[PDB]
This record gives structure tokens, C-alpha cells and sequence, in this order.
């Protein structure tokens, strides 16, 4: 689990900072930095495909133009009031990130879980019945009545 | 042979002819008879008259007789002159073996094979036993080689160099039978080197670590540990002696039986070096320097520096990036210049093999993209060049961040799994091959059934490649 | 010259290991030729393998009449080319007359053996007395004279093997006729160069050998495992 | 479904093979990091460039007996190892 | 007879690989071969081995 979280955090930070830097310009709000760098590439692990990279399915009614209300900033515009970002640099970026995290990195965790279950099973019964000692010696040690009356004792 | 020896001995003229009896028992394989009634009486031994019979026992594959001759006494280095070596490598050297040596030097070239090609070019036109060992080991003699190997001084170096030569010669594709025997003899000598060094370590640690670092006065121009590395003999390094050597060399002055959290806790609080928390076994300023010299803590300081560099890069790129460089951008250029100094140091101290590793290639490429982003970035009052400079820095940040995976391969826990990660490329490529074939087939079929004569290339590649690609993550094309 | 087969090689390697484990002197000839070469080799090897814990003591006792290069000093010498052996840590060379005189050192050697055999050192398990063992393996007149001077003296503890030249002729029989029969059957190429006026003397030598059969022992052929030298000594 | 769950199976089989070799390959790779962090005389990192100027200072100006002793040591365990081989 | 163990042995596999590369020797690398494939008049150089 920790090896999975290490690799996923590295890919998540790299893609999040690259996408936030290519799209927008000089965000000054910390909450909308950490929603757009950490949170949305995190949701792309459950099959979300981060949205505002396409430049044809992007509307300007979810922006602020300056941070005044809740919504994110717009992508920084042109002198013709067009989005500046190349689709040919952000569509394959999302495709590589989405392949690398949603498919390769989860199905590697499946393989490592399967191998660990394959190792530890002939030892698992031994470790369980070794742990059995502690519960027997905590439920056979005290002179114990049933529970909600124990405080009287 | 016994009948001929009984006829030769009882002539009552040649009973003084021990040379004729010895040559007759050499032409046949009578070892036991020559041991029982030639070398028994201690009556007449000259110890230098045994030379032509030695040359014959070498060229006719008589390992038991040369064992008997060295058992009764002969000096190899006195015997083995340059004329003997030219007669061996010139006349008694095979011609199919030389063709396989040509093919191996042409297609599988290396440092040790360039060295042995130079010495075999020397002797077909000063460490003599090693050259005779190379002659016997190339020929796949397999039993004279052991007899000379028992007489050598640098035995572990000889076994590792022989294993390297034979693992290289076992890759030549014609005459696969000779490749098979050379492979088996390679495995035998690498087993021999491992089993000798584990004894040399299990008696004494200090003199075994003395053995590991010697170059034998240009044996092949390299070291025992270097020959184990260059042959990819990972079983020689996966043994506890070399691993104990490496761990003791890695912690530096700090003893190995201290816990790691004490070490990093003393790392963060710098004047804490003067306390009884760490053990320096393996006045006060010596504790200070013996802490701050070790590879462990200079590595850990270096990775703390690299994480702080990534945080500064991210701050500059996302929150403070204007038409003129402010103060943290200039601090960022300073830190990138420091990394560039380290990389040109490593290119200086390695040379041309520096470009062998892929990490150094993408490392130099990332520095190139950084200075290209600088030369796009300084053209102020031009918004397009400034935006293009920031996009260049973003892709360069991707590269710098993904270097951190290669950084953390040294760990006891994450390390083996990161090394395991590069064995998956053939499965990933098989997946991508089948998925690309299905994706192209469905995309062209759907675009052809639905629409009619699209003339825009972008809306061809959005509707053929991109939407069937998204249907891998559960989209169901609409 | 001497044949160094791996059985005698193993025996003398084990012997020098026992002498290192017990802290014993080893008395020998001390010349560069033959067996003393191998003894100096194994002394050098057991010295170079441990370099501490009672570095062993080998005394070569030579005649001074067979040494080729001799230096008269007070001033260390540099002896190079009988030749003396390189690795014996102590040497004693007896003074006598001219050059061609073998069997000179044997008198002082046997008298030194007798004196340490009568020397009392109570810090042991032998009731003092510093126990002394003689080894014979090969052949020659020096061997037989040394064995008889030992067995005439007290505490000889003579040990032989079951391979060699005279070790075979002593090992096989344990009167005059059987001595003749063994000496002609195990030494085929020595009897031709011998007058019988001293062959009868050798018969007297061996009859003085076999008087005390409790002071003599042998290493056999079936007994060929490990720690057979300790089981003999 | 089919093509992704086949990749899962091939990943699981490759992890099943390479694991007993993985520790060997990791501690073989350990040599290179130790020999790049033990070779140079290295101070901690952001000051290293100053030490680079020290090497510029260089461009501003510019048979053994214990070896035979330890090889002679090696020969003894070689002989012991040959004794062990023939003892087996 | 579907006796695949008789064909999975190195003799018949060596026969098949030597019959598959044709005139080109087997101990040349594949990238040289496809590089000489794309550049057609490159056949006259010392890059491939026809043993
Ligand atoms: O020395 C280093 N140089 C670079 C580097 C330097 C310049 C450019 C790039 N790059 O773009 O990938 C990388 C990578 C990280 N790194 C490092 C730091 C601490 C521990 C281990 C390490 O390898
Ligand atoms: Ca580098």
C-alpha cells in the first residue's frame, strides 16, 4: 500500500503542477491551488478524466477572471480572447497520466497483493494461533462477570 | 601399454633410459604405473629435464601427468617463456576457436575481450601463468585449467576473469556446442570463485576485504570486485561478505547496529552531534566530521535539498511568474546551476560511459530544456514567448519530479520494488499493441459507418483514436 | 630428492598443526633439499595464516661441512646460492673438520634429545619430563642410527608410517633371515651397492631396534582417516 | 474487461517469477550507488560548487610486500577449500 | 504427431533459425538488418554478415 501511495503521489504531483501551470496564470488562493493540483488528479484514480483540458467542452461560466467568488480561474486568454493552451500538449498529457495511474499502477497493486497472499498463507495460521494466546490470557486472567455489571465488581 | 612397458624395461640395455620409459607411459595414459615404478626410489631426479615431456603433456591434454610433474617439482615461470607461448598460441591454438574469437570481438566487445584480443595478437606474432590459463580456458580444456588454477596466486581474480571470458564466448551463435561447453565451464568457475571467497571471508573479515580491492599489477587491468561487476556476476555480490563490505562502507564512520531514526534525528538538529545517541565504532570535532563525512548523511542532506528545490520550482511556476524574474526565480536559476555543476562533474569523472545510463541522458536533456525555457523567458513584452517559456518549464518540471523515483531506489523497503518495476515493460507493450489494434479497428469502423467524408484531420483523430481510447476507462462511446 | 604424495603431505600438515596446537619444538635437519623444504613451507603457511597465538619453533641442525656459501660474522648474513632451508626459524650448525663428512650432527642431536628427556618441567601432564617423540618415514643409514640411538635412550617414542623405504621394512615385520628377506624385497636398488660386512651390521642395528617393541609404533593403511597422527603420538 | 484483466494476470505472473531474483538485482545495483557516493570527496550538496573551484585550483596550478603476504594468506584457504572438495 | 518436444530442442530450432535468416548469419543484430532494409542501396557495405 505504501509503495502504491509513493508512486501515485509522485505522478499526481507532477501532472497536477504541470496542468495548473500550462492552463492558468498566477493563482494566489491556496485552496484553489490544492484543489487543482492534489484533489482532481486524485479523483482521476477512480476514473474521472480531468475535465478542463479539451478546449471544446470548456465554458467560461465556471470562472472568475480574478479571485472574487468561489469558482476557479479561467485559463489565461489571448489578445483575441481565446484560450492559449495547446490541445496537442494537454490531451496526450491527460492520456499518459490516465493510463499510468488508472490502469498500470492499480493492476500492479493487484499483483503485489496476490504475491503477498501467496507467501504469507502457510505462516498465517501459525501467526493467528500465536495471537490466540493473548486473547485467551486476557479473557482467562481476570475474574470476569459479563460486561455492563463489571463496574460494580 | 603394460605389455609394451614390460618389453621395454626388460631389455637390459635401456634400464637407465628413464626418459624413454616416461615418454612411453606418457603416450599412453599410465599414470599409476609411472607413479609406482618411476618416481619411487628417489634415486635420480634432475627437476629440469622434465621440460619436453611437460610441453607434450600440455599439447596432448594430459592433466594427471602435469599434476604428477608439479607434485615432483617444476617451476612454471622458469619453464613458460615467450617462445613456449608463441608456439602455443601460434601452432597449438585452434582455428575454429580463433574464428569464434573474431566473431566475439566483432559483435560482443568488452574491455576484457579487447585485452585478450590484444594479448592473443601479441603472441601470434609478465604474468605467464595467467596467459597459459587463458590459453587453456579458451580452448575449453576444463581439466588442465584446474591444475594450473591451483598453482596461481590471484586465484579469485583468475576465476572471475575466466568466468567473464567464457560467458562472453558463450554468446556466439555459430557452433552452439562449443557455446554450451563454454557456458558450463563459466558456471563452474563462477561457482568456484564464490565458494573460495566465502571461505576467505568466513575465516577473516579484514584480509578478505584486503583481497577485494587489488588489481594484481594489471592482471587484465581491473579489480576483483570490478571483474565481478563487469561480468554481471550478481551472485558474487549478493553474498553476505560483499554486502557486509558495502554496508560498512555505506554507513561510513557510524556503526551499523544503531537505529536509523536516531541518525536522521541527529541530522535535522545539527548541534546534536555531541551526545550519546549515535555510535561511531566502525575529541568532539572528530565526532562532528565523522558524522558529516559519511555517505548516508550527505545522501540524506542531498535529498532534503532536492525536495526543497521541487517546492521552490512549484511555487515559482504556479504562483509567482511575471514578466521580469523576481527573487525566487533567481534563486531557482542558482539551484539549477548547482545541479548542472554536479552533472558536468559526473560527466568529467565518468567520460563516455556516462551516456550509457538513461537517467544521465534525460538528466542532461532536462537541463537543456531548462536553459531553453530561460532563453524563451527573457524576451519580455512578448506574451507568446513568455507563455511558451512557462510551458517549457512545466514539462521540465514533469521530468524533474519523475527523477525522484530513481532517487529512492536505495531504500531497504521501496528499493526492490522499484527495481522490479522495470521488468513489466514487455507486458505493458503487449497490452498497448493489442489495445492499439482494437482501437484503430473500432474507430475507423464507427467513423465510417456514422459520418461521411470528414476533411478535418483534428476531428478525424478525435473520433478515431481519442474516444475509443477513453472507452478503456469505462466511457461507452456515445 | 623426495616424493611428496598427498598422503604424506596431509600427515605432515596435520603434524605441524598439532605442533602449533601444543606449542612444541620440531627438530629436523634444516637443509633446503627434500622434506625440510616442505616442513619450512608448512611452518611459513601456519605462520602466515594466524600471525599470533604461539608462533611455532623449528630447529634445523646441520653439519656446517655441506654448506656451500658460508659467512663468518659476529652483523647478519645473506645466505644465497647442501643448501640451508629458508623458513626454519632457528638453526644450529655443528663444528667439525673437513667438508665431505656426513653424520656429524647426530651425536649432539641425540645428546640434546637425551638432556631434554631427562629435563624436569612439572607444568605438564606427563609427570614432568617433557615428553619426546621421534619420527621416521624414509630411508638411509642416518634414519636407522637415529632410531637405534633413540630406542637405546629413554623415552624414544619412535613412530613410523606404512610407506617409505625403511618405514616399510620396520612396519612389515611388526632373526637375521627375515631381516635379509625384507631388506632385499623392499629396497631392490640399494642392496647392489652394499657390502655384506655392513649388511650384517644393519641386521644387528634392526635386532637392537626390535628389542623394545613397546617403544615403537606405526601408522597403518586402513587407519587413513582424520586425526591419525594424534592417535599415533 | 478482457484486455485489462489479462494485463493483471501477466503482471501477477511476472511478480511471481522475478521476486527471488529481485533481491539479488537490488543488492547488485547497490554497488553503483555506493561507488558513486564513496568515490568523490563530497561535502553536502549546495556548497559543492565551491569545492568545484578547488578543482579549478588544480587547473590553476597543474612487488609490494603486504600484497604478497595476503596472497600467501589466500593460498592457505585455497588449500583448505580443495581439501573440502575432495572430502565431499 | 504434434510431437512438439522434438521440435522444441535446440537442434531443430537451430535448423529452423538458420533456414529463416537465409543467407545472413545469425550473430548479427536485427536493427542493422532493418536499417539496411529501409535504405535499399545500402546493401553494399560492411554492416551485415552473409556467412
Ligand atoms: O544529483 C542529482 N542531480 C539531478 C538532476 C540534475 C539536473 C537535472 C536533472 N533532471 O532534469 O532530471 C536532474 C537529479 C537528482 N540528484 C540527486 C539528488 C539527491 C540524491 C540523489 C540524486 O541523484
Ligand atoms: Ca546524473
Amino acid at each position: 500500500v505504501f509503495f502504491f501511495l509513493f508512486l501515485f503521489a509522485v505522478w499526481m504531483v507532477a501532472f497536477g503542477v504541470a496542468r495548473q501551470g500550462i492552463l492558468r496564470q498566477n493563482e494566489q488562493r491556496w485552496r484553489w491551488i490544492f484543489r487543482s493540483v492534489i484533489y482532481e488528479p486524485y479523483l482521476a484514480m477512480f476514473g474521472q478524466v480531468p475535465s478542463d483540458v479539451d478546449s471544446t467542452t470548456y465554458d467560461f461560466s465556471h470562472c472568475t477572471f480574478s479571485g472574487n467568488e468561489s469558482k476557479p480561474l479561467c485559463v489565461e486568454l489571448d489578445e483575441h480572447n481565446l484560450p492559449r493552451f495547446p490541445e496537442w500538449i494537454t490531451i496526450p498529457l491527460v492520456c499518459i497520466y490516465m493510463l499510468s495511474t488508472n490502469i498500470l499502477l492499480v493492476n500492479l497493486l493487484v499483483a503485489m497483493f496476490g504475491y503477498t497472499v501467496g507467501i504469507v498463507q502457510e505462516n498465517n495460521d501459525q501467526v493467528w494461533k500465536f495471537q490466540r494466546y493473548f486473547l485467551v490470557q486476557e479473557y482467562c486472567n481476570r475474574l470476569n462477570i459479563p460486561f455492563p455489571f463489571v463496574v460494580f465488581a | 601399454s603394460y605389455a609394451l612397458y614390460k618389453a621395454f624395461s626388460t631389455n637390459e640395455q635401456d634400464k637407465d633410459n628413464w626418459n624413454g620409459q616416461l615418454k612411453l607411459l606418457l603416450e599412453w595414459n599410465q599414470l599409476d604405473l609411472a607413479s609406482d615404478e618411476i618416481f619411487t626410489n628417489d634415486r635420480r631426479w634432475e627437476s629440469a629435464d622434465l621440460q619436453e615431456v611437460m610441453f607434450t603433456a600440455l599439447i596432448k591434454d594430459r592433466p594427471k601427468f602435469v599434476r604428477l610433474f608439479l607434485e615432483n617439482g617444476l617451476n612454471l615461470q622458469k619453464f613458460l617463456t615467450n617462445e613456449v607461448l608463441t608456439e602455443l598460441f601460434s601452432t597449438h591454438f585452434s582455428t575454429l576457436v580463433y574464428r569464434n574469437l573474431q566473431i566475439a570481438k566483432n559483435s560482443y566487445n568488452d574491455a576484457l575481450l579487447t585485452f585478450v584480443w590484444k594479448l592473443v595478437a601479441n603472441f601470434r606474432r609478465r604474468h605467464p601463468l595467467q596467459a597459459l590459463f587463458i590459453w587453456a580456458i579458451l580452448q575449453n580444456k576444463k581439466e588442465l585449467s584446474k591444475v594450473i588454477w591451483e598453482q596461481t596466486k590471484g586465484c579469485t581474480l583468475a576465476a572471475l576473469g575466466a568466468s567473464k571470458l567464457l560467458k562472453t564466448l558463450a554468446k556466439v551463435k555459430n557452433d552452439i556446442n562449443a557455446a554450451g561447453e563454454s557456458e558450463e565451464l563459466a558456471n563452474e568457475y563462477e561457482t568456484r570463485a564464490v565458494e573460495l571467497f566465502t571461505e576467505c571471508y568466513s575465516n577473516d573479515e579484514d584480509l578478505a576485504e584486503q583481497l577485494l580491492v587489488y588489481s594484481c599489477e594489471a592482471w587484465g587491468g581491473s579489480n576483483c570486485l570490478e571483474l565481478a561487476v563487469e561480468a554481471t556476476d550478481q551472485h558474487f555480490i549478493a553474498q553476505p561478505g560483499v554486502q557486509n563490505f558495502l554496508s560498512k562502507q555505506w554507513y561510513g564512520e557510524i556503526s551499523r547496529d544503531t537505529k536509523n531514526w536516531k541518525i536522521i534525528l541527529c541530522l535535522f538538529i545539527i548541534p546534536l552531534v555531541g551526545c550519546g545517541l549515535v555510535s561511531f565504532r566502525k575529541k568532539l570535532l572528530w565526532y562532528y566530521v565523522a558524522f558529516f563525512t559519511s555517505p548516508f548523511v550527505v545522501f540524506s542532506w542531498n535529498v532534503v535539498f532536492y525536495i526543497a528545490f521541487l517546492l521552490l520550482f512549484a511555487y515559482v511556476l504556479l504562483m509567482d511568474f511575471h514578466s521580469v524574474p523576481h527573487t525566487p526565480e533567481l534563486i531557482l536559476y542558482a539551484l539549477v546551476f548547482v545541479l548542472f555543476c554536479d552533472e558536468v562533474r559526473q560527466w568529467y569523472m565518468n567520460g563516455v560511459n556516462y551516456f550509457t545510463d538513461l537517467w544521465n541522458v534525460m538528466d542532461t536533456l532536462g537541463l537543456f530544456y531548462f536553459i531553453a525555457g530561460i532563453v524563451f523567458r527573457l524576451h519580455s513584452s512578448n506574451k507568446s514567448s513568455l507563455y511558451s517559456g512557462r510551458v517549457i518549464f512545466c514539462l521540465d518540471y514533469i521530468i524533474f519530479t519523475l527523477r525522484l523515483i530513481h532517487i529512492f531506489t536505495v531504500s531497504r523497503n521501496l528499493g526492490p520494488k522499484i527495481i522490479m518495476l522495470q521488468r513489466m515493460l514487455i507486458d505493458v507493450f503487449f497490452f498497448l499493441f493489442l489495445f492499439a489494434v482494437w482501437m484503430v479497428a473500432f474507430g475507423v469502423a464507427r467513423q465510417g459507418i456514422l459520418r461521411q467524408n470528414e476533411q478535418r484531420w483534428r476531428w478525424i483523430f478525435r473520433s478515431v483514436i481519442y474516444e475509443p481510447y477513453l472507452a478503456m476507462f469505462g466511457q461507452v462511446p456515445s | 630428492n623426495f616424493a611428496l604424495k598427498p598422503r604424506m603431505r596431509k600427515i605432515f600438515s596435520r603434524l605441524i598443526y598439532i605442533a602449533q596446537s601444543k606449542g612444541a619444538w620440531i627438530l629436523t635437519g634444516g637443509t633446503h633439499y627434500g622434506l625440510m623444504k616442505y616442513i619450512g613451507e608448512v611452518v611459513r603457511d601456519n605462520t602466515i595464516s594466524r600471525n599470533s597465538e604461539e608462533n611455532i619453533v623449528a630447529i634445523g641442525i646441520a653439519a656446517w661441512g655441506m654448506v656451500s656459501n658460508r659467512d663468518t660474522l659476529i652483523d647478519e648474513g645473506h645466505f644465497s646460492a647442501y643448501i640451508l632451508d629458508n623458513n626454519h626459524t632457528h638453526l644450529l650448525l655443528v663444528d667439525n673438520g673437513c667438508h665431505g663428512h656426513p653424520t656429524v650432527e647426530a651425536k649432539l642431536r641425540n645428546q640434546l634429545e637425551k638432556y631434554i628427556s631427562e629435563r624436569t618441567s612439572q607444568d605438564s601432564n606427563y609427570g614432568g619430563k617433557i615428553p619426546i617423540v621421534c619420527f621416521a618415514q624414509g630411508g638411509g643409514r642416518e634414519t636407522l642410527k637415529a632410531i637405534n640411538t633413540s630406542v637405546k635412550s629413554k623415552i624414544p617414542c619412535v613412530v613410523v608410517e606404512g610407506s617409505g623405504q625403511i618405514a616399510d621394512v620396520i612396519a612389515s615385520l611388526v632373526t637375521s633371515s627375515m631381516v635379509k628377506e625384507k631388506l632385499v624385497r623392499f629396497l631392490p636398488r640399494t642392496v647392489s651397492r652394499l657390502p655384506e660386512e655392513e649388511i650384517e651390521s644393519w641386521i644387528k642395528w634392526l635386532k637392537e631396534i626390535l628389542e623394545s617393541s613397546h617403544l615403537l609404533t606405526v601408522i597403518k593403511m586402513e587407519e587413513a582417516g582424520d586425526e591419525i597422527v594424534s592417535n599415533a603420538i | 474487461i478482457l484486455l485489462v484483466n489479462l494485463l493483471v494476470a501477466m503482471f501477477g505472473y511476472t511478480v511471481g517469477i522475478v521476486q527471488e531474483n529481485n533481491d539479488q538485482v537490488w543488492k547488485f545495483q547497490r554497488y553503483f550507488l555506493v561507488q558513486e557516493y564513496c568515490n568523490r570527496l563530497n561535502i553536502p550538496f549546495p556548497f559543492v560548487v565551491f569545492a568545484y573551484f578547488y578543482m579549478v585550483v588544480k587547473k590553476c596550478f597543474k612487488f609490494r610486500n603486504e600484497d604478497n603476504e595476503t596472497l600467501a594468506w589466500e593460498g592457505v584457504m585455497k588449500e583448505n577449500y580443495l581439501v573440502k572438495i575432495n572430502t565431499k
